């Protein structure tokens, strides 16, 4: 796939959590998970083409939490050839580095405390796995080689049982 | 939270025993899986669900439950099922349950029994007498009913019983019924029925044709 | 001595050779007035018990409670119509009233024997079989009292004698106060029948 | 009513004599009309001595009556030993001060861990040999623990016994603390 | 699911730390959790941990937190177990185990287990020389033995000169102390002269931790002569 993830980053980017862990937003604007997104309120519904499926993670066709409703977030293709993304503040994590990861996804390594429920935005629930769905692919074309397997995920109470593709 | 009602648990082959896990508060969304463990191996997965067995494991454990009080059916019981059985959800609140234990040590002893009419010597002194002998039960449980001219005869008819054989709690039943040498004639078709854990078919032991 | 050895109803005769106190006690129990003679009858010991006087005391209506030790002693103030303190004793007659075992033959491959011993009021009771032998199969239910008070002890063995009687099967009693030993012979019967 | 069974010092109308039956000999005449046993009397007071004594009345209405008592009078007095704590105790610090008797009969002994004038009891934990199969003898241990800073500044332990064979008190006080 | 469950720290002291491991031969690693569940002596079935080296997130039970670490190395395909703050209650043997299904905050039903490893926790005696102490000993029989305290697990025995003086050894029963540590001191009256010398070796062995010691007891000072 050109250019995309040829040189995005590595998966291990550099810096740790020095501290306690906040909030941020910061207006970040995704071919490889090293990405921001944004929370968007009302849209205009004009421009957006194709499906609109949003991860709860449960994928189902103002995004809020499980424990506050609504959902995580989710991105959408539209005009000509646009991805956008959208979702709870994009997580982030008190530390020092040049290159200071702004975690949009669960991470645990960099940071001991980084539940998916707390601390993500969109679908990617590991750095290398995906929330498999029919529009999977032509989302995220660069993911073709990642394998499928099960999992169970306990988001609060509930019990989602989900299919996820990672790189193996 | 989960917890094993029978506790102890003893038994001897070819007989059914139930165990009993009681899952306290949550339904749980039916989620179970039971254990097996050999004195001295590691535990073995016997069921998951509640409803589907392993594989390579027989029939005879069967699984079943829903809401609450899952369990685990032993029929026809194998020397080979001394194990103390564990019990655990999984899901979102894995925790193991407690351990009943099993006793796979028993067995079984059928009484054999017959009749002692004294006589040729005793007739002359009065007070004949009639001896049930019972040889070789297990267990400690021994009644006779004394159907003499049918019926019964229950009143002055003593029981004794061996104390020990120092390999087995293998006893006998000696039971002593005496009556007057008059009221010896006149009857006829004595006998001694045996209740106890013999596991036998109808057991009717009865002499007659009197002393001489 | 005495009686060593009697029997239920009968009577016991006990010769004491130097008035004259006749006083009983039981294996395990304390000292009883049975009477005193100068040459008195107890409450419970009149109307059933003889004096007469050497001196010997003539007991009748024997029962299983009347096993003691129907020591000889005198007094040592003569006394009518009463008792004394016993001074000096004589040697304890061990008129052990006890029915002698009276064994019985109880009648039959593999087949079960035996001989039933009733009244015993001692306890002491020992069973032997061919003088020693077949001691794998040699059951002696130890013991039951009846009615009157004196024990029923049986004795039951299996043997199998390749279907048939050869060996004299002989069931050996014992008995120690009786000073009597019974080995009757025991073997299929041409009645009795069980 | 029945007079009395006392005895289960031996007590038996106003109205007697006092017999012994050894375990198969015949009954002897010890006390008629009531120097060992010296006896007296209404309720009449009476190692080869065991035997089950026997009282009774004579006169106008004589009827037998009714213990099975010996006489002991053996005993084993404690013996004291004292052991100290370890040279290497203090450097690993919580010292102990260990009692010992040895060859006391009856199983009753109090032991009481004197400090100075102080009767310290908070930590004293006592054991006894189960048995000599001989006679009981048995021979305790009592342990009294104290930490080293405790153990400065202070001398002149004791461990007195008090024991059924009293024999007097006996003070075997471990003292000069530091040697 | 060939588990070579390797024998880590067979005798441990408490308050230390042990290092168990775990390897799944065959298959593909990275794919099935790897699950701890320990058990005491005779006790029933505890769960410990569990890792599933795929999602960098291992799972720990309520109360087995902040005090067990459990990691994966994917090279070498080894699941490590680190416990930490041991305590005498913690003698069991910790068993390895598959989970059926991956699971994300959860657990599962173990498949196939491996073979289980004791790891015991103890504390060897420390042995005190216990002096004869005699100042005009009493009679002509001195007094002698050895202490013995710190040790957790019950059985110990005492002997003497490799086995001999068995007339006058007194050995009496273990009592607890405040700490939860059993005690001894088990006592000897040998008339040796009224003194030591000779060769007099309380050689106390305390299988249960490994420890035989072999200590001379003597006058321990310049008086007690």
């Amino acid at each position: 796939c050109p250019e995309r993830m040829a040189h995005c980053r590595p998966i291990d980017e550099f810096a740790q959590g020095w501290g306690p862990i906040t909030y941020a937003e910061g207006h970040g604007s995704p071919y490889c998970w090293h990405y921001a997104p944004r929370q968007c309120g009302t849209i205009p519904a004009s421009q957006v083409c194709g499906p609109v499926y949003c991860f709860t993670p449960s994928p189902v066709v103002n995004n809020t939490r499980p424990p506050q409703g609504n959902w995580f977030g989710c991105t959408w293709m539209n005009s000509t050839g646009f991805t956008k993304t959208c979702g709870g503040p994009p997580c982030n994590i008190g530390g020092v580095g040049n290159n200071t990861l702004t975690c949009p996804t669960d991470c645990f390594r960099k940071h001991p405390e980084a539940t998916y429920t707390k601390c993500g935005s969109g679908p990617w629930l590991t750095p290398r796995c995906l929330v498999d769905y029919p529009y999977r692919l032509w989302h995220y074309p660069c993911t073709v080689n990642f394998t499928i397997f099960k999992v169970r995920m306990y988001v609060g109470g509930v019990e989602h049982r989900l299919n996820a593709a990672c790189n193996i | 939270v989960l917890t094993q009602s029978p506790g102890t648990l003893s038994l001897s082959p070819g007989e059914r025993a139930t165990l009993s896990c009681r899952a306290s508060q949550s339904v749980s969304s039916t989620y179970v899986a039971w254990y097996q463990q050999k004195p001295g191996q590691a535990p073995r997965l016997l069921i998951y669900d509640a409803s589907i067995r392993a594989t390579g494991v027989p029939d005879r454990f069967s699984g079943g439950g829903s809401g609450t009080d899952f369990t685990l059916t032993i029929s026809r019981l194998e020397p080979e099922d001394f194990a103390v059985y564990y019990c655990q959800q999984y899901g979102g609140s894995p925790f193991f349950g407690g351990g009943t234990k099993v006793e796979i040590k028993r067995t079984v002893a059928a009484p054999s029994v017959f009749i002692f009419p004294p006589s040729d010597e005793q007739l002359k002194s009065g007070t004949a007498s009639v001896v049930c002998l019972l040889n070789n039960f297990y267990p400690r449980e021994a009644k006779v009913q004394w159907k003499v001219d049918n019926a019964l005869q229950s009143g002055n008819s003593q029981e004794s019983v061996t104390e020990q054989d120092s390999k087995d709690s293998t006893y006998s039943l000696s039971s002593t019924l005496t009556l007057s040498k008059a009221d010896y004639e006149k009857h006829k078709v004595y006998a001694c029925e045996v209740t106890h854990q013999g596991l036998s078919s109808p057991v009717t032991k009865s002499f007659n044709r009197g002393e001489c | 001595s005495g009686a060593e050895v009697k029997k239920p109803g009968s009577s016991v005769k006990v010769s004491c050779r130097a008035g004259i106190t006749w006083v009983r006690q039981a294996p395990g129990q304390g000292l009883e007035w049975v009477g005193g003679i100068v040459p008195n009858y107890a409450q419970k010991f009149q109307d059933r018990v003889a004096i007469t006087a050497t001196a010997y005391m003539e007991l009748s209506s024997l029962r299983f409670d009347d096993t003691a030790v129907y020591y000889c002693a005198r007094e040592a103030d003569i006394v009518v119509g009463g008792s004394s303190y016993f001074d000096s004793w004589g040697q304890g007659t061990l008129v052990t009233v006890t029915k002698g075992p009276s064994v019985f033959p109880l009648a039959p491959g593999t087949a079960a024997l035996g001989c039933l011993v009733k009244d015993y009021f001692p306890e002491p009771v020992t069973v032997s079989w061919n003088s020693g032998a077949l001691t794998s199969g040699v059951h002696t239910f130890p013991a039951v009292l009846q009615s009157s008070g004196l024990y029923s002890l049986s004795s039951v063995v299996t043997v199998p004698s390749s279907s048939l009687g050869t060996q004299t099967y002989i069931c050996n009693v014992n008995h120690k106060p009786s000073n009597t030993k019974v080995d009757k012979r025991v073997e299929p019967k041409s009645c009795d029948k069980t």
